[PDB]
Formats: C-alpha cells, structure tokens, sequence
C-alpha cells in the first residue's frame, strides 16, 4: 500500500489540505505586510489600474 | 388608466379652459384649429423628452397622422401639466394673452409634474479610495479599493 503503490500518497495529499485550510487567512496578511513594506510598488497594490 | 385620454381630449381641454370653443361661455368649435392643436401637441411632446424627460407619451409609429382619436397614453395625473403648457403654446395663434391666474396654475401643475419624476443620482466613491480593515478584505469580501464603475 506504500512506496510504489500509492495509497500513502492520497493520504499524504488530504494531510496537506486539512493543514492548509485553517491557516489561510493568516498567511495572506503576512505577504501583504512584507510586500506592503519592501516591494516598491507595493502599497498600490489593489488599485494600480484604475482611472 | 381610469377613462383612457385621448390626443383630441386634450386640446379640448386647453380650448376651454380659456373659453375660445366651450358649451359653457357662448358657443361653437373650429376643425382646423383641432388639427393644428394636435400636431403642437405632437411637437411638444417631442421636445419633452429632453428636459422634462419621458413620461410616457405614445407617438405616432410610422409616418401617417396623430388623429384626435387616438390614444396618448398619459396617465390622468398629467393632464392639467400638459394641457397648461399646450394652451400657454397655442394662445398666440389667437392674438391673446394669458392673465396672471392662468399663469400661476400653468407653474403649479408644472412642479407637481416635475415633483414626480425626481431622481438625485447620488454620487459614489471613486476607485482609489481605500476600504479599511474594518471589512475584512482579505476572508469576507474581495478586492480592497471601492470598484467605483461599473
């Protein structure tokens, strides 16, 4: 059931999205802030096109 | 509507209402004064749908003729507006004056006209302008920044 046959990966696959979903959100305000604060566009960021 | 108006009632209307062809002051009635009368009625109508904007009235579809029999559409809360403003329209053909108190029921009808087809398009945001934090644009709703178009 493991190594070649794969039925540790499905296993593996659903382990990453039960750790992906609850933090989510958390994440997105982390890379907005550093882009926020060092990428030199990056406090447009949103808008950019707009007029 | 209530009796339907027709294009010939309103003319009528006008005519009387400054006792030019009545029953009720001496006599009588003209039949090319009615179609003059409706064909400035027809124009009126016509330029109306710029400043006062539309109100519904049924034009002629194809060329032909408006006829006084026909169907103009109008509710009835409209005929004092219209046919004032039609008799103000018509009353040089006469060679007469309109007197001060058809004057000022001529601008009352008229702002009960306008009264009811106000519309104060109240502004937006523009599209730079920031959404706070406050709303969550990141989990809730999407795209921080007002959309401002559409």
């Amino acid at each position: 059931m493991a190594e070649t046959l794969e039925k540790k990966h499905e296993r593996i696959m659903l382990r990453f999205d039960r750790a992906y979903s609850p933090q989510k959100e958390v994440r997105e305000k982390c890379i907005e802030a550093t882009r926020f604060a060092r990428v030199p566009g990056g406090q447009w960021e949103g808008a950019t096109a707009a007029g | 509507m209530a009796t339907v108006l027709t294009k010939g009632e309103i003319v009528l209307f006008a005519l009387r209402k400054f006792a030019i062809a009545s029953n009720a002051s001496l006599t009588d009635v003209e039949p090319q004064s009615i179609e003059d009368g409706v064909n400035d009625l027809e124009d009126m109508m016509s330029e109306w749908m710029i400043n006062p904007g539309d109100i519904g009235y049924a034009f002629a579809t194809g060329d032909e003729q408006p006829l006084p029999d026909d169907e103009s559409g109008l509710p009835r809360k409209y005929k004092h507006a219209v046919g004032y403003q039609l008799l103000l329209r018509m009353l040089s053909d006469y060679s007469l004056e309109p007197t001060p108190q058809v004057l000022s029921n001529a601008q009352r009808s008229y702002d009960a006209l306008m009264t009811d087809t106000l519309v104060v398009p109240s502004m937006r945001r523009r599209g730079d302008f920031p959404v706070g934090q406050g709303n969550k644009y990141d989990v809730f709703t999407s795209d921080r920044y007002y959309p401002g178009d559409l």
